[PDB]
């Protein structure tokens, strides 16, 4: 299926005022490892998109979410929210019914006005999955729900947030042949983001 | 009919489009105030037969929950603005986002259909100007009007159709910038009490609120998160009321 | 499903059992498979339930605009509608009909229309999976001009017997009366019909 | 998934469980199942979750904007008919399975809808992968004329039957109970019986208990 | 004067209820040069009178074949004349395709009427100005039927249309009791035909250059005769 | 038959074309300004009353991207219109290629629109006249104009809308080829004072300029208080 | 009257200032100088007559056929611009057969006066047509016995007793009214055909310099079993002997 | 699942002599074991001296013939009556044919 | 254009539809409707003075739905073309919503296409005045009027033709006087006898059974009256002996 063709994995958690939003680097073609510096994570303003899946409509997905939060703002005159983005996202997915873009979004980030964090996924025809503790995607999902529903706790503190999103990630990926390959972490506060890169085995 | 009908004449002006301004000008007064904590909007309602109820009809008329408008000019022109506007609410706004659109930006959609009118092939101009009230989170209250040519201007106070002159007078005298919404309504009263001839109570007067939101007029309860309507009607009472204690 | 349509003396019956089911599992026991597309014009409903519903619904939108506009739609045109509709859709239909109507001039009539969308007018018409179980039943129990109370016995008798020996159907048994007098609706509950 | 549709005497009350599922996964424990078509017309979907959640959305605008332009109360029969016929002209393909409820001028509805387009009415009701044991319970304790708190511990029971029994069901029950003549009641985690317990210990990591390659600020 | 506010196209009707485009679409007609249709009851004749531009051109051609049993002659605008005769032929055509039958002459006209009309009645296009006379044998005969820019067309026993066709169509009305009977004589019913045309020329004379004659009937498939062909009726 | 657009006049002369430039004429005038490090663009408003709303609006000048503004004159509401075809074909060039539009690139496709309402299908012409100031790493800063003839050309200043001849005349007299653009901005504001048939609430302005923290480009909508105080700092007050 | 409009009558769907369409006015003057056409409705039937001009004796004779059938059970006759005859009776065929072919039955008469008439309208509407340069005489028998109607080129029809339009119409209507006096209990078909032929006989002095042709058809429960059957042999030189004795 | 050919049987023969030629057709036609006539001719004088038989599926040589005599119709509409070559026949039945290269006529043809 | 086509004229007023206006009195009839506690009642005059006409065909009034009743002031092929159209969209409607079409949502819908040729030049308007009845399940009886300018109104009563402003002042007065806005009569017999009554009175004319048309809605159904009921109604007026 097409959603395992290139692999790769993204998951994001809430903590006490802030959001982290993780990912692997790998872009293979099934068992040949090609890139080792694929990111899936993009942002448009203060909201924060992670992609998993076929790694063309990732790119692609990319490109069509920053044309429309681009004049969004234009249009707006104000950056677009992770909840209306949310929104935006699964209708654009959904646009593609019949014949949908193959991807496991996921869309974390603080709301500039009531500075609550938000975090949510999508099906790849745009279901939305409201929960608020954490999102994962991926062809290592499984590991993910495994790691996360272990070593999660709500309110953490970032410094702990990132310590827990980074140990789910690494030792997911790590059972898993498609992903891993190197990962970045993004700890999100107010006025602050955090980008990391994580030291993991390469094979 | 496949060509424009509106055309530049040699002193590049619009007739049809000036033409259409007439129509409005010829309107029944409207006129709208913008408060700190709120936004109103009001109209006469001549009953162009006493055999007519007037209440069938509605020159107010709600957009979305936080954003209402009111005319002079052609009212069929009004009606079936207020069809299109709604309808571009969900379409091009709330089926993308889940979100009815900021006032500006669904003023902005109106003034599209208008401005289609004055270029498309085989049509008139609409022969109405919109007062549109609304409130926004980002934006707070706001107050435009909407002219047949699509151009459209940003208000503390006016008003419009055949009284305006003097309407637009009266507000420049009595509005200033800490006005509550209850002082808003009394002033617009005031104002439309010029403009009246003949009757002058609850049913020959239309008047609608942007202000806080309503709970009791969602229609459900249970989600916490889910704002009341910001716009509200006034019924025939209600505007009585406050005519009598004018 | 167990569907049939009796004309007799004064008008017409229809009849239906109110099982519904996906595979074994019965979706609904109370289906009213008797359905109305104008005052005295009825059918009975058998196939995919999506399909026969649309079919009726146009139908019954059909005959609306035909009333406005040229007057009271004969039976036999409300089956050219159906026919029509299951006929040129053929592809894309699992819908067997049966239209029964009353007039004052012929009193009852009964179309049936198969699968496929070929039309018969019948003095009466059995169909639905549970049908092929009483055709031997009906056959030596029908006879033209019934009364009232022989045709309402004639179909519980049939209907009891199609219930009787098919999963498909079951549940109550509906009847519909059309004649001069008007529209009666008829109910009949297992412990009554499996006695008989 | 397990819906229910149970009727009473002044109404109409409708509930969901709160489990949605990646195949043999939970993706969310606490979902809402029970969606709003108009402030007093609710529906609870099964089958595609895009498919019921988008539908949803569309004839809720829809009715939205027909009650806007007829100045009346949306009724349930019209969001029937706009499902039923979008549905049916879709073939199947969009794999909405939705119990849709509600109040309107004309008294309390009751409807199922299935994917293909076709619709019941009833007094009760059950659809998706719990509904089996939902109607066990709806078959075995329903009568005529339940008050409210009658058809609302009806409802719950049944949601509950799935919650327990369906593997495809669980967490908590969702209703909504829509009475003539007053404002639609929506109670979300009307009931919660699958609290996790508290876990043996903290997993939380010392600080810098993962290795970082590089570090960086990013500029929004 | 008054005309001149009502005859700017064919979707106006004058305060008399005329239509003058399609009058003026008629005149046409009298540009074309002079041709005779005439017929009894076993044979239908056409004759033309075919113009040149000078010494150095060729003549041009009056007679269209539309099918073994069918085909016309033609005054007034060349154009619309393909236009029509074509129409006739995929008409005829398509009766035989489908049918395996001859198309009527009579079906024939009220399906050139019904195409010329509806020129007469929309807005973008005119009517045809053509006049054309069709000659036939089916099931019920032989016939002459004469067709107008107006999409009326009428049965006759014999007629004339174009420039000075008077003359010719005055001598088919005096000699009408004659011809209709000349059955199973070909060659004289040709001959009355010349005849009839020749009542149309002014200072003029009929050569192997300028006679165009068509015949069809019982028995005898629609044949134009041209050029030396023509030399035993002259 | 000058009501139909596109045919010629029998002086080869395009007559809706022309009639729209009339009205554009009556328009509030709109300056824009080239300095070495940066851009500025003028509008005064055409519509006065104490009652507008006059923060919150900025209704002649238009960001259609992050390095791309216009100022218009003529109907606002033709305006919309194109400003919205132009934001949407710069996004397209971002999407297609991962770069912004060369000014000159979004100018051109803008008056091609234009031109195409000259030459087939029978619309009026929009009632437009267009100022661009834009910065892209090709030519750096940028100014242009178009207008319904559907011409447009490069400018180091420029001015459109009423009393253009008057403006045109100022700007010919204290234009320097290598100003700064906070002496632009001064220049601008003059100009628009000795042709006013003045104050900020009669004011739009914004600038196209290098951040100076740092290397970057920055496009500043100046508001109402704004105009204000650089009102009176260049003595207008 | 004003019979011109001046400024108001140059272009067809126009409304002069007192509410007029003039060239609807001036398509009815081309049917006034049509041949005379006349319905006659009878006890189970109707007949139809026209009056053929024999403008040259080089027409052969009963060719040239008027009367038109539509379906198998209508009759239709026309005066003015035979060709805008033809055209809406090919109209009414497609129209006759596409009820035919959903609803079965054959189409009723009001419902086949109905579709001619929408049609017939639907050319005052716009200026891209002309209005149709006929009045239609036609019916038949259905369900409900027999039925007449006559449709002028405004799309207005109404049903008849009796029906005459063309050139020698006033005289056709004169006879018509003093049959339809003379006749309180009824008319049978023979009679009417006839009656129809001395009508036709005496309206054609309006046209007697020119010979004509009498052409003559029915549609009768008994006669002709409710389908259209054009009037021959005996029975038609029967009426032709009887009107002409008058 | 509709198969929308057959094959009728037949056999046919084309000699060409020095000033004459000769196409020869049997006058059975089959499907399957069966005969449906002993006697439907398949071989045609389409005018101009050419003679043509398209054998194998019947109804699709039926088609082919009255395709080509309709082209002969017209040719002579177009030029005067002018004969239709045999070369020039046969470079137009490549047409007919290969117009259906897609869909095509199930038939062997001889002129 | 501007007295040809429905663009502006420089007063802002559109000639075409003044005109169109013109059209709706050139059948010299008057229309009224009146509503009842339960029902509405219309009627029309009827002129048929050519004895040539079958007189049951000759009608302004049709039965649009099984609940809505409309009558036309103007010339019958507009008349019967608007008919036809709300015909088509109240079916429709019952189609796609699974309601019967209300008479106020009808009219509306009329109105609206009614702006639309007010609009599009290549349209012209309709030359008529619809008046829409019904008894209504939300609203009760009901009667909405539309205008060849794409207006709409609901009406206690109203009256349409050459001498409405006659008719309308008739009620008018006789709606003051009674202090509610309908008819208190149960028996729609009692509700046309008043109408027939009034505009006898307004009109300044007696009525036989073949000078007018009458059509009832109830809740049930719109019917309109034989010439045999109207005569029966006709009786229970008469005031002689
Ligand atoms: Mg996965
Ligand atoms: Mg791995
Ligand atoms: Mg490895
Ligand atoms: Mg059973
Ligand atoms: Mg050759
Ligand atoms: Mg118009």
């Amino acid at each position: 299926d097409p959603s395992s063709i290139n692999g790769g994995i993204v998951v994001a958690m809430t903590g006490k005022d802030c959001v982290a939003i993780a990912c692997d680097l790998r872009l293979g073609s099934q068992s040949l490892g090609v890139s080792n510096k694929f990111e899936k994570i993009f942002h448009y303003g203060h909201v924060f998109l992670g992609i998993t899946g076929l790694a063309t409509d990732v790119t692609t997905l990319n490109e069509m979410f920053r044309y429309k939060t681009n004049l969004y703002k234009l249009k707006e005159e104000r950056a677009i929210e992770p909840e209306t983005f949310t929104q935006l996202v699964s209708s654009s997915l959904y646009e593609r019914r019949f014949g949908p873009y193959f991807v496991g979004p996921v869309v974390a980030g603080i709301n500039s006005k009531s500075g609550k964090p938000f975090i949510a996924g999508f099906d790849l025809i745009g279901c939305i999955d409201e929960a608020k503790d954490f999102i994962v995607s991926g062809t290592a999902s499984d590991q993910l729900f495994g790691m996360c529903e272990s070593l999660y706790e709500p309110n953490l503190e970032p410094e702990d947030l990132f310590e827990t999103i980074s140990q789910a990630l690494l030792n997911a990926a790590d059972r898993d042949a498609l992903s891993g390959w190197g990962a970045v972490v993004y700890i999100i506060k107010k006025d602050e983001v955090v980008k990391r890169y994580l030291k993991m085995r390469q094979d | 009919y496949s060509f424009s009908l509106t055309t530049f004449s040699p002193s590049g002006k619009l007739g049809q489009i000036d033409y259409a301004l007439t129509a409005v000008k010829q309107g029944v007064t409207s006129l709208g105030i913008k408060a700190t904590n709120g936004v109103v909007i009001a109209t006469e309602k001549k009953s162009s037969s006493p055999l007519a109820m007037s209440e069938t009809l509605s020159k107010v008329s709600l957009l979305t929950p936080d954003i209402g408008a009111v005319y002079s000019g052609m009212g069929p022109d009004y009606r079936v603005l207020v069809d299109k506007s709604r309808k571009v609410a969900h379409t091009s706004y709330k089926r993308i986002y889940g979100e009815y659109p900021p006032t500006k930006l669904l003023v902005s959609e109106v003034a599209k259909i208008m401005q289609e009118a004055t270029q498309s092939g085989g049509v008139r101009p609409f022969g109405v100007s919109l007062l549109i009230a609304g409130h926004d989170e980002f934006n707070g209250f706001s107050l435009y009007q909407v002219d047949p040519s699509g151009s459209y201007f940003p208000w503390k106070a006016t008003a419009i159709g055949k009284g305006s002159v003097a309407a637009k007078t009266f507000l420049e005298k009595r509005w200033n910038d800490e006005l509550e919404l209850e002082d808003a309504i009394h002033i617009a009263l005031l104002t439309l009490k010029e403009s009246v001839e003949g009757e002058f109570n609850g049913d020959t007067i239309e008047l609608a609120i942007i202000g806080d939101e309503n709970p009791d007029l969602l229609g459900y309860t249970g989600i916490p998160t889910d704002k009341g309507p910001r716009f509200r009607k006034l019924t025939s009472q209600e505007i009585n009321d406050r005519l009598e204690a004018l | 499903t167990s569907i049939m349509a009796v004309t007799f003396k004064d008008g017409v019956i229809l009849g239906a059992d109110s099982r519904t089911t996906t595979g074994a599992y019965i979706a609904n026991r109370v289906t009213d498979k008797l359905t109305r597309v104008h005052d005295k014009i009825w059918c009975c409903r058998s196939g995919s339930a999506a399909d026969t519903q649309a079919i009726a619904d146009i139908v019954q939108y059909h005959l609306e605009l035909y009333t406005s506009q040229y007057g009271t739609p004969s039976t036999e045109t409300a089956a050219s509608v159906f026919k029509e509709l299951c006929y040129e859709n053929k592809d894309n239909l699992t819908a067997g009909i049966i239209v029964a109507g009353y007039d004052d001039k012929n009193k009852g009539e009964v179309y049936t229309i198969p699968l496929g969308g070929s039309v018969h007018k019948l003095p009466y018409a059995i169909a639905g999976s549970g049908s092929t179980f009483i055709y031997g039943y009906c056959d030596k129990n029908f006879r033209e001009n019934m009364s009232k109370e022989e045709t309402v016995d004639f179909i519980k008798h049939s209907l009891s017997q199609a219930i009787k020996w098919d999963g498909s159907s079951g549940g109550v048994i509906r009847m519909v009366v059309l004649t001069a007098a008007g529209v009666e609706r008829l109910i009949f509950y297992p412990d009554e019909y499996e006695q008989l | 998934t397990t819906i229910v549709g149970v009727k009473f005497n002044n109404g109409v009350v409708i509930a969901a469980d709160t489990r949605s599922t990646q195949g043999p996964i939970v993706a969310d424990k606490n979902c809402a199942k029970l969606h709003r078509i108009s402030p007093k017309i609710w529906c609870a979907g099964a089958g595609t979750a895009a498919d019921t959640e988008a539908v949803t959305q569309l004839i809720g605008s829809n009715i939205e904007l027909h009650s806007l332009y007829t100045s009346r109360e949306p009724r349930v029969v019209s969001a029937l008919q706009m499902l039923k016929q979008h549905l049916f002209k879709y073939q199947g393909h969009i794999g909405a399975y939705l119990i849709v409820a509600g109040v309107d001028p004309t008294g309390s509805h009751l409807f199922s809808i299935h994917a293909h387009g076709s619709t019941d009415v009833g007094y009760y009701l059950s659809l998706g992968s719990g509904s089996l044991a939902a109607m066990a319970v709806l078959e075995s304790h329903w009568k005529q004329d339940l008050t409210k708190e009658e058809a609302i511990k009806l409802a719950s029971d049944a949601i509950q039957a799935g919650i327990w029994n369906d593997l495809g069901s669980g967490s908590n029950v969702d209703v909504c109970v829509m009475e003539i003549g007053k404002d639609a009641e929506y109670l979300r985690n009307y009931l919660t019986p699958n609290v996790r317990e508290e876990k043996q210990k903290s997993y939380k990591f010392p600080r810098g208990t993962t290795a970082v390659l590089k570090e960086s600020i990013v500029n929004i | 004067m008054f005309r001149n506010n009502y005859d700017g196209d064919t979707v106006t009707f004058s305060p008399t209820g005329r239509l003058f485009q399609v009058e003026y679409a008629l005149e046409a007609i009298k540009q074309g040069s002079v041709t005779v249709g005439l017929r009894s009851n076993t044979h239908a004749v056409l004759v033309a009178l075919k113009r040149n531009a000078d010494e150095l051109s060729s003549y041009q051609k009056k007679i269209i074949k539309c099918d073994e049993h069918m085909g016309l002659s033609l005054a007034g605008l060349a154009p619309d004349a393909r236009v029509l005769s074509n129409y006739l032929r995929q008409q005829c055509n398509y009766s035989s395709l489908v049918f395996n039958r001859k198309l009527a002459v009579e079906r024939a006209g009220h399906l050139l009427c019904d195409k010329a009309q509806k020129n007469t009645q929309s807005y973008g296009g005119r009517p045809y100005g053509v006049g054309l006379l069709i000659i036939g044998y089916d099931k019920s005969g032989a016939h002459l039927l004469e067709f107008q820019p107006s999409g009326n067309v009428t049965e006759l026993y014999g007629t004339a249309i174009g420039a000075r066709s008077q003359g010719a169509k005055t001598y088919l009305e005096r000699t009408l009791d004659t011809f209709i009977k000349i059955d199973g004589n070909p060659d004289e019913l040709i001959k009355a035909g010349v005849e009839a045309i020749s009542q149309s020329l002014r200072d003029e004379s009929l050569t192997v250059d300028n006679l165009s004659i068509a015949i069809v009937g019982k028995d005898t498939p629609f044949t134009i005769y041209d050029g030396e062909a023509v030399a035993k009726y002259i | 038959y000058d009501s139909r657009t596109t045919i010629f006049s029998p002086e080869g002369r395009l007559y809706q074309v022309e009639y729209a430039l009339e009205s554009i004429s009556h328009a509030g005038t709109a300056i824009g300004i080239m300095a070495s490090d940066g851009i500025v663009l003028a509008a005064e408003r055409k519509v006065t009353s104490t009652l507008l709303e006059q923060d919150t609006s900025t209704e002649k000048l238009y960001k259609l991207n992050d390095k791309i503004a216009v100022a218009v004159a003529g109907l606002t509401a033709d305006a919309e219109i194109l400003i919205n075809t132009a934001r949407i074909h710069a996004q397209n060039y971002l999407k297609t290629y991962n770069e912004d539009i060369p000014v000159e690139i979004l100018v051109r496709r803008l008056s091609d629109i234009k031109q195409g309402y000259t030459q087939h299908g029978g619309l009026r012409p929009f009632g437009v006249s267009f100022i661009y100031a834009g910065y892209d790493d090709r030519y750096g800063y940028q100014l242009y104009t178009s207008n319904p003839s559907g011409n447009y050309t490069g400018w180091k200043a420029i001015s459109v809308g009423a009393n253009t001849s008057a403006a045109q005349t100022l700007l010919q007299m204290d234009y320097k080829d290598d100003m700064k653009v906070d002496d632009a901005i001064e220049l601008a504001l003059k100009t628009l004072s000795k042709t006013t048939d003045l104050t900020y609430d009669r004011l739009e302005f914004a600038t196209i300029r290098k951040g100076a923290n740092d290397g970057e480009v920055y496009q500043k909508i100046f508001k109402p208080q704004e105009i204000k105080d650089i009102l009176v700092k260049t003595g207008i007050t | 009257m004003t019979s011109i409009g001046t400024g108001y009558d140059l272009s067809n769907s126009v409304f002069s200032p007192d509410g007029r369409n003039f060239q609807v006015e001036y398509a009815v003057k081309a049917v006034e100088n049509g041949t005379t056409s006349i319905g006659i409705k009878c006890n189970d039937g109707v007949v139809f007559a026209v009056e053929k001009l024999i403008t040259s004796k080089l027409l052969v004779p009963q060719k040239n056929v008027k009367i038109q059938v539509v379906d198998r059970h209508i009759g239709c006759v026309y005066s003015g611009l035979i060709p805008d005859g033809r055209h809406l009776v090919n109209r009414g065929r497609e129209e006759a057969a596409s009820f035919k072919k959903l609803y079965k039955t054959p189409i009723p008469i009001p419902a086949f006066a109905d579709r001619l008439g929408q049609y017939v309208q639907a050319h005052t509407l716009y200026n891209s047509v002309r209005p149709f340069g006929v009045s239609t005489i036609f019916g038949g028998v259905d369900k409900n016995g027999a039925h007449l109607y006559m449709l002028e080129p405004s799309g207005s029809y109404w049903g008849y007793k009796g029906a005459a339009t063309g050139k020698g119409r006033q005289s056709a209507k004169a006879e018509l009214e003093k049959l339809v006096d003379h006749h309180p209990e009824g008319l049978s078909a023979r009679e009417a055909v006839k009656q129809a032929a001395k009508i036709i006989y005496l309206a054609h002095e309006d046209n007697k310099e020119k010979d004509f042709e009498l052409e003559i058809s029915w549609c009768s429960l008994s006669e002709t079993n409710g389908l259209h059957k054009f009037v021959k042999g005996d029975l038609l030189q029967e009426a032709i002997d009887f009107a002409q004795k008058e | 699942q509709f198969n929308p050919y057959g094959d009728n049987g037949g056999t046919i023969l084309g000699i060409a002599g020095e000033d004459f030629a000769v196409l020869a057709g049997d006058t059975r036609n089959i499907t399957d074991y069966s005969i449906n006539s002993r006697y439907e001719p398949k071989v045609f004088d389409c005018g101009d001296n050419i003679v043509m038989s398209a054998n194998g599926f019947a109804a699709d040589g039926d088609a082919l013939v009255k395709r080509f005599k309709n082209s002969v119709k017209w040719y002579h509409f177009d030029h005067n009556d002018k004969k239709l070559s045999i070369n020039s026949a046969a470079r137009n039945i490549q047409h007919l044919l290969y117009g259906k290269r897609f869909f095509p006529y199930y038939v062997h043809t001889i002129i | 254009y501007d007295r040809h086509i429905t663009i502006f004229s420089p007063e802002g007023r559109l000639y075409q539809v003044e005109y169109a206006f013109k059209a709706t009195n050139q059948t010299n009839i008057n229309s009224l409707a009146v509503r009842g506690k339960d029902c509405t009642v219309v009627i029309s005059q009827k002129k048929v003075p050519d004895k040539l006409l079958d007189p049951t065909t000759v009608s302004y009034i049709f039965c649009i739905s099984r609940t809505i009743g409309m009558v036309v002031n103007g010339p019958i092929p507009d008349a019967r073309n608007a008919a036809l159209r709300a015909k088509a969209e109240a079916a429709e409607f019952r189609y796609k919503y699974g309601y019967d079409m209300p008479c106020d949502v009808l009219a509306k819908r009329m109105a609206n296409l009614s702006q639309i040729y007010t609009q599009r030049a290549y349209m012209r308007p309709l030359g008529v005045i619809l008046t829409f009845v019904s008894v209504d399940e939300e609203l009760g009886p009901s009667i909405y009027k539309t205008d060849p300018a794409g207006y709409y109104v609901g009406y206690k009563a109203t009256a349409t033709g050459p001498k409405q402003q006659e008719i309308t002042t008739n009620l008018e007065n006789h709606f003051k006087k009674s202090k509610i806005d309908h008819i208190n009569e149960e028996s729609w017999e009692k509700v046309v006898e008043f109408a027939i009554t009034h505009m006898i009175d307004a009109l300044g004319t007696e009525f036989s059974k073949n000078d007018l048309e009458v059509g009832v809605a109830t809740k049930d159904k719109f019917f309109t009256l034989s010439a045999e009921n109207i005569e029966e109604r006709l009786v229970a007026i008469a005031e002689q002996d």
